[PDB]
């Protein structure tokens, strides 16, 4: 039996919210997140890892910097890569740049990436609760997500198939109600210091288990 | 792809992507030295407007406009063909 709640910020899987501001690079923190917490798992020490490698580095992938990206590609970019750069070394700038990635500063490696049975919540459910924090793309299209502040993110015009944001699942729970945990990569002002309860159990509300995946390293 | 700009035809006309237009136009050739064609917007930490334009004193130029989570708009880019 899976536990039933969740939350990998308490074993210190999770680096602190940061701020993805004009770059369509959703894709990237959702991708750093989950090779933060399985790099976290594999060597006790949390390295915040560098979006902009990402956004610079993976076009050869197919991904296209802050036009937009997947997960996916990201991990394989590092995979046929050999290594992605620590945020120190690598700094967010939040626009395309040309490639500048140095091996000397590689603090990451993965072998590739495992996809989640799409569309299957329990299978995010065991993927959250045997492996980390999980990558997962969500409808973020709504003005209601914008706003979101407190309590359970339900939206009924929100899409499982139709998938504009990347997010990270840290944990799930349940209020006195079944939510995932998701971190954002909208600065720690925007919803509950940066973090966001999503219906869990409920249809796959907003894709979060259609196109889930981490990386294995 | 995921996190893409989204093209939104025959919105050219609105009045809010005319504003937009004006807004970009005017905050780009104000801090110059001297001297509606498509609409696409992205769902960022807030929006961009990546708004394809005719000018003339003619260019085709493509300018974006961001605007954050606390409403500031600011121009991202703006240059020409």
């Amino acid at each position: 039996d899976l536990p039933k709640s969740v939350d990998w910020r308490k074993k210190g899987y999770v680096t602190p919210v940061k701020n993805q501001k004009q770059c369509g690079s959703s894709w990237a923190f959702s991708a750093t997140g989950a090779l933060e917490g399985q790099m976290f798992r594999k060597t006790g020490k949390l390295v915040s890892l560098s979006e902009q490698n990402l956004v610079d580095c993976s076009r050869p992938q197919g991904n296209q910097g802050c036009n937009g990206g997947f997960m996916a590609r990201a991990f394989q970019y590092v995979k046929e890569n050999g290594g992605l750069d620590s945020e120190e070394s690598y700094p967010y700038v939040a626009v395309d740049e040309i490639c500048k990635y140095r091996p000397e500063n590689s603090v990451a490696q993965d072998t590739g990436f495992t996809v989640v049975a799409p569309g299957k919540e329990k299978a995010l459910m065991k993927a959250v609760a045997t492996v980390g924090p999980i990558s997962v793309a969500m409808d973020a299209g709504h003005s209601s997500f914008q706003f979101y502040k407190s309590g359970i993110y339900f939206e009924p015009d929100c899409s499982s198939k139709n998938l504009d944001h990347g997010v990270l699942v840290v944990g799930y729970g349940f209020e006195g109600s079944k939510y995932w945990l998701v971190k954002n990569s909208w600065g720690p002002e925007w919803g509950s210091n940066g973090y966001v309860k999503i219906a869990k159990d409920k249809n796959n509300h907003c894709g979060i288990a259609t196109a889930a995946s981490y990386p294995n390293v | 792809l995921r996190g893409g700009y989204r093209e939104r035809p025959n919105h050219q006309e609105d009045p809010k992507y005319l504003e937009l237009a004006h807004y970009a136009t005017s905050t780009w050739s104000a801090q110059q030295p001297g001297k509606v064609l498509k609409v696409e917007t992205q769902t960022v930490a807030g929006t961009n407007y990546r708004l394809t334009l005719k000018v003339a004193e003619q260019r085709t130029c493509t300018t974006v406009i961001y605007q954050n989570l606390e409403g500031e708009k600011s121009v991202s880019s703006f240059g020409c063909a």
